[PDB]
């Protein structure tokens, strides 16, 4: 028993977005699904429910009127859309399912799906390196669109002492990244260090060597 | 005294025809409801739970049903919904208490506990305290139905799925409703 | 409405406490959820005390009344978290979530280790600069990088994002960017990165000359 969820969206502002959350388990079976949204570096936020077996749904107050929580059990897949969609509706959405022997609660949560609600355009990013006892060199990742960034150092030869920052929503509409690492000086010389970018929204793939 | 069968009985009459009991002349405790953690809300209305310990009353009425979890916002004065208007209406002036627990063990049945109902059709809203049990074949349409229930002609007791496995706003929620004059 | 701390902070070895307050909450219902950066939450304290299969006795609960508190018994450097309450409030038929708490464990103070980043000659090329500065695995949080520019002191055109606490000794690393025009960038000479932090004796500059 496992829920999975849909791929990250990027829906312009106003528009609407179907959120499909699909049970591993063949069938929903008995059980209810709720779902849950996150905003970025805020709290959790239960939107509404629904029970795939009885066809009845419910949604919260804030949310109730604008959120359209329905099923098809020919697939035993729940479906979340929410229509006028606005600048604060970025969020991590999630559907968990509803507990029975806990008088209130969620027990299995799914991976959870990530709309972003920007009038913004896609855009690869261009890498940048940074060169330099120890020693630290990175490549730094600038201006791209959506969030989802994935970098790795020598192709993942190298992940002990890496940190990649989080994302920074410049004033641009678009992002920006960077990835350090820390090295000896003495291999400085003769170790090649090379970052890989990976921005799969756009199909980006990047590599540039760093050296002093 | 009597509140021993009263919350630990076996089984509860539906919200359509709910139950209600003569409590009079007993010694009777209020703070044993409170210490029991036996229960999952105690909202007690205009009266203190606190103070109900020592105090004399004349008469209490303590009404018991069974409706669901998303329902029991319901059993509140100044309420709406299926409950509060065609099953179980309280007083805005209510002085009392409303104890409800979750009975999903008892309640809910696998296949399917079809023997709790609900009433969902009725010309006119309830009364406070109003109990009504006919039967009568809800007529909505133009077409009067006397008997028949064809289209536009529901029977108005539809009953309860109660399956455990599902959410707790889908479980059966047992409620007593304490009275006081 | 189920309101915590924004940030609780708990020293090694010692027990964990968040509180979470609300108005009439369940005699039986309170449930606690883990959330690490990048993951769902992951139900650890459901029924005020009881604990599901596989969750360690550690985490405890406890209710009295309108307010309930987690317990994490002898903390250790895997518990930094996000911890959110919730309960099914029979009286408004919604599912209500706490306003979250930050769990930052305690540590012996580590001193940054600072670097400089001169733009590349390539990023020059497009018309507009960055110089990054990197403060690298320091306790505590708190710290002050403030930019000097052939000794003026810079404002507003800098970006902090700091990394989540580390998994293994618990400390973060702060990254701040200076990010200015290339036409503005040769209007200046030696570009400066004063990092103030507990544990450092005085504030430590890393510098470079434009060329």
């Amino acid at each position: 028993v496992q829920l999975q969820q849909s791929g990250a969206e990027v829906k312009k502002p106003g528009s609407s977005v179907k959120v499909s959350c699909k049970a591993s388990g063949g069938t929903f079976g008995n059980w209810s699904i709720s779902w849950v949204r996150q905003a970025p570096g805020q709290g959790l936020e239960w939107m509404g429910g629904i029970a795939p077996g009885r066809g009845e749904a419910t949604y919260a107050q804030k949310f109730q009127g604008r959120v359209t929580i329905t099923t098809d059990e020919s697939t035993s897949t729940a479906y979340m859309e929410l229509s006028s969609l606005r600048s604060e509706d970025t969020a991590v959405y999630y559907c968990a399912r509803e507990t029975w022997y806990t008088s209130g609660g969620m027990d299995v949560w799914g991976q959870g799906t990530t709309v972003t609600v920007s009038s913004a355009s896609t855009k690869g990013p261009s890498v940048f390196p940074l060169a330099p006892g120890t020693a630290a060199l990175g490549c730094l990742v600038k201006d791209y669109f959506p969030e989802p960034v994935t970098v790795s150092w020598n192709s993942g030869a190298l992940t002990s002492g890496v940190h990649t920052f989080p994302a920074v929503l410049q004033s641009s509409g678009l992002y920006s990244l960077s990835s350090v690492v820390t090295v000896p000086s003495s291999s400085l010389g003769t170790q090649t260090y090379i970052c890989n970018v990976n921005h799969k929204p756009s199909n980006t793939k990047v590599d540039k060597k760093v050296e002093p | 005294c009597p509140f021993g069968e009263v919350f630990n009985a076996t089984r509860f009459a539906s919200v359509y025809a709910w139950n209600r009991k003569r409590i009079s002349n007993c010694v009777a405790d209020y703070s044993v409801l409170y210490n029991s953690a036996s229960f999952s809300t105690f909202k007690c209305y205009g009266v203190s739970p606190t103070k109900l310990n020592d105090l004399c009353f004349t008469n209490v009425y303590a009404d018991s049903f069974v409706i669901r979890g998303d329902e029991v916002r319901q059993i509140a004065p100044g309420q709406t919904g299926k409950i509060a208007d065609y099953n179980y209406k309280l007083p805005d002036d209510f002085t009392g208490c409303v104890i409800a627990w979750n009975s999903n063990n008892l309640d809910s049945k696998v296949g399917g506990n079809y023997n709790y109902l609900y009433r969902l059709f009725r010309k006119s809203n309830l009364k406070p305290f109003e109990r009504d049990i006919s039967t009568e074949i809800y007529q909505a349409g133009s077409t009067p139905c006397n008997g028949v229930e064809g289209f536009n002609c529901y029977f108005p007791l539809q009953s309860y799925g109660f399956q455990p496995t599902y959410g707790v706003g889908y479980q059966p929620y047992r409620v007593v409703v304490l009275s006081f004059e | 409405e189920l309101t915590q701390p924004p940030s609780v902070s708990v020293a090694p070895g010692k027990t964990a406490r968040i509180t979470c307050g609300g108005n009439n909450i369940g005699r039986k219902s309170v449930h606690w959820y883990q959330q690490k950066p990048g993951q769902a939450p992951v139900l650890v304290v459901y029924d005020d005390s009881d604990r599901p299969s596989g969750i360690p006795e550690r985490f405890s609960g406890s209710n009295s009344g309108n307010t309930a508190t987690l317990t994490i018994s002898r903390v250790e450097a895997g518990d930094e978290a996000d911890y959110y309450c919730q309960v099914y409030d029979l009286w408004s038929s919604d599912y209500v979530f706490g306003t979250g708490t930050k769990v930052e464990i305690k540590r012996t103070v580590a001193a940054p280790s600072v670097f400089i980043f001169p733009p590349s000659d390539e990023q020059l090329k497009s018309g507009t600069a960055s110089v990054v500065c990197l403060l690298n695995n320091f306790y505590p949080r708190e710290a002050k990088v403030q930019w000097k520019v052939d000794n003026a002191l810079q404002s507003g055109n800098s970006q902090e994002s700091v990394t989540e606490q580390d998994s293994k000794d618990s400390t973060y690393s702060l990254s701040s960017t200076l990010t200015l025009s290339k036409a503005d960038y040769e209007k200046h000479k030696v570009y400066a990165c004063e990092v103030t932090h507990q544990g450092l004796s005085s504030p430590v500059t890393k510098s470079f000359n434009r060329g």
